[PDB]
């Protein structure tokens, strides 16, 4: 949404990547393959799992509010019809449905942000040592083996080693 | 109106089982509590227990609980009382009686407004035996004598009861049939006496008519002077 | 060719859809349903405690002791109560019930009664308690009346003025029910009670009631234009209820001792007992679920989820699935 | 249980004068409604028990005005204004507050009359009985008042012990008297060794003990 990566630059997800939610696809002398970012995936799983508890908690806390407001109503008015209960049930159902729609918007936006953040993590390691093709891919000026890919995914990439050629 | 008809009379030996019953009529059998009352010979009334025949909830007495089984059956308006192994101490008369008609579990259990006729349950090691009847002769008086006394001795029978009449019911006045006594052998023995004018001894015939239904026995003994 | 590295996101064979602000039915890789929509469709126990199921009886019939409601003499403790929409056995004799909904609200607090006899039929010696029966309210095939109350009438062309009172010597609160007979006409009131203008006064420490039977040309309901009206009150321990009347008095025989007070409810349902046990129950059926929400029925009992009026509530966990 | 205690145990009453029976309870029988859950029952001789009073004071359908119950809580009483031959029997009070139901000890009530001595008779064993091997001698006290009496057997002026049984009739409807028999039981072997047989009777209406006797074989 705000930082749109899905419906942004890449034109689809990868079915070949089943290691995690986000990740990489390398291709070189040894051979190509998919692999997921262990750090961002693990953080995202622990981030969302609590988000579901807090959103369920949010929905419960104002079911009690809508209920408490009805309880105050019931004691005050002597002649209240059964149609009144439905009124408060609709009000809460409206808000229940609304709170799910809003949280689902953030969750898909949260992934779009994290995919965009992973892309920025990678480019700032490479800097001027790679081409930028403009479809979620980087092409190296230097030669990058499987051990060289390891250093990019993990976080400890060494720019000094590759001065255009190495 | 209300009627309680019982299913007596019974004679058994120690160890034998038994099931006496009582049929209610003239009301809703299932609506009224119905129960049992024991009366041992010569002693007072002992409440045994009641049962509500709609629910079959039984209110036993601690003295009788686990020793007799009270029952009820709506389909034929009958309440019953059972024994597993009888004893000599159970020899008594057992009264069936209607109680409250309260559907709750705490209430006025009375009035015990309608009672049965009782059923005689006799329990001993002796077996059914007919009576031996002997005459008690009238004579003899000093000089003439105004009133004379004669009778019959009904000896060695089991179980109760026996019915004694004189001249086939023609002679009721002045008669005394004594309650029976349980002899050391285990058989019963009573005596029946009647007082009459001494004038009649010469001409009037006197026969006592003893009937012991349990043994199908009928004895007519002629009682005459000398 | 040169070496390269690419950045992307997960995909799979998932077809789970979710709704958002801008889009409806967006296929995602993973999703969480938080709405329970199914039930076994049976009336069950609640933690092994069986409910009181009145079949074709109503609450009024049960407490007053309707002749057709013969199972519900001395019922055991219940978790909840079930009653059909239009129970055929309500008030056999055409009549009303004062504060009937208030009484039903009070039954939510109660889990178990114990019926006790307070005024035996035998005690009414100056009055004839045997008669006071009615057709269209049959017991054992015959004309009859409510079991827990007595329709008193005249005796030998006389209805002496009544003065009785019961003192609650129990430690528990006592539910007491009495009634008044609104006669058909002036000829009937003379026939039944021998007193043109009668009264019924009832008094406790809290309550003080004065009643008078009304005469009116009413419509024939079940072949009876004359009408009945029943009342009730809680008699707290050590407090006495004082009855006085000279006619039209439908006297109590039994009261109901409130022996357990907890959580209960009366639910409208046509369903029957299912020989099951559950932690959560609804009029439609039982719910065995670990969801936080459901959409079966607004009335529930036990440890349940909360009722929403929505058909669907799904949370998106994963990301957008392509293709 | 709730134990019930009646008094008196016996109650001889004259035809004209009244009677009164007390019945005490271990526990209060007064109910919250005001009524005492206590009944009274009459058992006429040879008949079943019948309802007399309930619940405390009200008369059962067929009960005359003479009978009336009274009292409250723990102590009660049954009053009778006049008593007649019809009213003889054992009167039982019973509580009906709690299960198990308990009856009282009972109050026997006979008709009181003037002292009347018994007519004493004695009977030797019949010849048909000796054939069997046993011999029973029967003494008879006919129509006397009061019930208390002494019948003592003496064979050849030797007091007999542990070989005779007594039996008393119920009180008479007409003359309110009692009759009593006594049977001395012996073997034929014993009976034919002694000659003189006599039952010596002693009773309030006699100035001295009356003795009726006979010699064996006339
Ligand atoms: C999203 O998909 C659901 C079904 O998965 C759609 O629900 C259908 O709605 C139509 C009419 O709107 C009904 O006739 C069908 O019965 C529904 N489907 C089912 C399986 O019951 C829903 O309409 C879709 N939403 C949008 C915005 O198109
Ligand atoms: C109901 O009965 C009680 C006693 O049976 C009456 O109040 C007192 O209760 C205590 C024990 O709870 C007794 O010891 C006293 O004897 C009672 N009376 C008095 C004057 O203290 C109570 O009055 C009765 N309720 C009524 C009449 O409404």
């Amino acid at each position: 949404g705000l930082f749109g990566a899905i419906a942004g630059f890449i034109e689809g997800g990868w079915q070949g990547m089943v290691d995690g939610w986000y990740g990489y696809h390398h291709s070189n002398e040894q051979g190509s393959g998919y692999a997921a970012d262990k750090e961002s995936t693990q953080k995202a799983i622990d981030g969302v799992t609590n988000k579901v508890n807090s959103i369920i908690d949010k929905m419960n806390t104002q079911f009690e509010a809508v209920g408490r407001e009805f309880n105050n109503l019931e004691r005050r008015i002597e002649n209240l019809n059964k149609k009144m209960e439905d009124g408060f049930l609709d009000v809460w159902t409206y808000n229940a449905e609304l709170l799910v729609l809003m949280e689902n918007e953030r969750t898909l936006d949260f992934h779009d942000s994290n995919v965009k953040n992973l892309y920025d993590k990678v480019r700032l390691q490479l800097r001027d040592n790679a081409k930028e093709l403009g479809n979620g891919c980087f092409e190296f000026y230097h030669k990058c083996d499987n051990e060289c890919m390891e250093s990019v995914r993990n976080g400890t990439y060494d720019y000094p080693q590759y001065s255009e050629e190495a | 109106e209300v009627q309680l008809v019982q299913s007596g009379a019974e004679v058994k030996k120690p160890g034998e089982s038994l099931k006496i019953s009582c049929k209610g009529s003239g009301y809703s059998f299932s609506d009224y509590w119905i129960g049992w009352v024991r009366q041992m010979p010569g002693e007072g009334l002992e409440w045994m227990g009641i049962i509500y025949p709609a629910s079959s909830e039984i209110r036993y007495s601690p003295s009788f609980q686990g020793l007799v089984t009270i029952s009820r059956d709506k389909s034929i308006n009958t309440a019953s009382l059972q024994w597993s192994s009888l004893k000599a101490s159970d020899t008594a008369i057992y009264y069936c009686a209607r109680h409250a008609s309260c559907s709750a579990r705490s209430c006025y259990w009375g009035p015990v407004d309608y009672w049965g006729q009782g059923t005689l349950v006799t329990v001993s090691s002796a077996s059914t035996k007919g009576p031996s009847v002997f005459p008690l002769a009238p004579s003899s008086k000093s000089t003439s004598g105004g009133t004379a006394a004669l009778g019959c001795l009904v000896k060695d029978y089991f179980p109760e009861p026996v019915t004694v009449s004189w001249n086939s019911g023609a002679l009721t006045s002045g008669v005394h049939t004594f309650p029976a006594v349980l002899q050391s052998s285990g058989l019963y023995s009573l005596s029946s006496v009647v007082t009459v004018p001494s004038s009649s001894l010469g001409t009037q015939t006197y026969i006592c008519n003893v009937n012991h239904k349990p043994s199908n026995t009928k004895v007519d003994k002629r009682v005459e002077p000398k | 060719d040169p070496d390269q590295i690419c950045i992307g996101y997960h995909a799979n064979n998932s077809t789970e859809q979710v709704d958002t602000i801008m889009e409806k039915n967006v296929t995602v890789t993973h999703a969480q349903d938080i709405l329970e929509k199914t039930h076994n469709g049976k009336l069950c126990d609640l933690d092994g405690v069986k409910p009181l199921i009145l079949r074709d009886c109503s609450v009024a019939g049960w407490l007053l002791g309707n002749p057709m409601c013969d199972e519900f003499i001395n019922v055991p403790e219940w978790s909840y109560i079930v009653e059909k929409a239009n129970p055929v056995n309500d008030l056999c004799y055409p009549g009303d019930f004062n504060d009937y909904e208030e009484l039903k609200h009070l039954l939510s607090r109660i889990n178990h009664f114990e019926k006790i006899q307070i005024i035996p039929k035998s005690s009414w010696s100056s009055h004839e308690a045997s008669l006071g029966v009615s057709s269209a309210c049959p017991y054992q095939g015959k004309s009859s009346f409510f079991r827990n109350v007595v329709w008193l009438i005249k005796k030998d062309s006389t209805y002496p003025t009544i003065k009785r009172s019961y003192n609650n010597t129990n430690q528990e609160d006592l539910l007491v029910l009495w009634g008044i007979h609104h006669p058909n006409d002036a000829a009937e009131q003379t026939k039944l009670y021998q007193n043109p203008t009668t009264y019924i006064s009832v008094g406790t420490s809290t309550l003080n009631q004065r009643l008078v039977p009304r005469i009116a040309t009413r419509s024939k309901v079940k072949g009876l234009s004359g009408r009945m009206e029943f009342f009730w009150t809680i008699l707290k321990p050590n407090d006495a209820i004082n009855f006085e009347s000279n006619g039209n008095f439908i006297a109590p025989e039994y009261a109901y001792k409130i022996v357990k007070k907890g959580d209960s409810t009366i639910m409208k349902s046509e369903l029957e007992y299912g020989n099951c046990n559950t932690k959560c129950q609804t009029p439609m059926g039982a719910i065995n679920s670990s969801m936080p929400f459901h959409n079966i029925h607004p009335l529930t009992i036990g440890e349940c989820p909360k009722y929403v009026k929505s058909n669907r509530l799904v949370l998106a966990i994963g990301l957008r699935n392509s293709p | 249980d709730i134990v019930m205690t009646q008094s008196p145990l016996s109650l001889p009453v004259s035809p004209g004068e009244p009677a009164s029976i007390s019945c005490r309870s271990s526990q209060s029988l007064l109910h919250g409604n005001g009524y005492n859950y206590l009944d009274w029952y009459l058992q006429k001789p040879g008949q079943s028990p019948r309802l007399l009073i309930y619940l405390g004071s009200n008369r059962a359908s067929g009960v005359p005005d003479r009978f009336s119950g009274s009292g409250s809580g723990t102590d009660f009483t049954l009053k009778i204004s006049r008593v007649e031959a019809e009213d003889v029997g054992v009167y039982y009070c019973m509580q009906a507050l709690q299960t198990p139901l308990t009856f009282g000890g009972g109050t026997k009530v006979e008709i009181k009359r003037t002292v009347a001595a018994p007519s004493v008779f004695i009977f030797p064993p019949s010849d048909e009985q000796l054939k069997s091997g046993t011999a029973s001698v029967v003494c008879l006290l006919n129509n006397f008042y009061p019930r208390e009496a002494k019948v003592q057997w003496k064979v050849d002026n030797a007091l007999q012990s542990g070989n005779s049984q007594e039996s008393v009739t119920e009180q008479d409807s007409k003359d309110s008297t009692y009759s009593l028999s006594s049977t001395l039981t012996l073997s034929k072997a014993d009976y034919e060794k002694h000659k003189v047989y006599a039952c010596e009777v002693t009773h309030q209406g006699l100035s001295s003990p009356v003795t009726k006797s006979f010699n064996r074989g006339e």
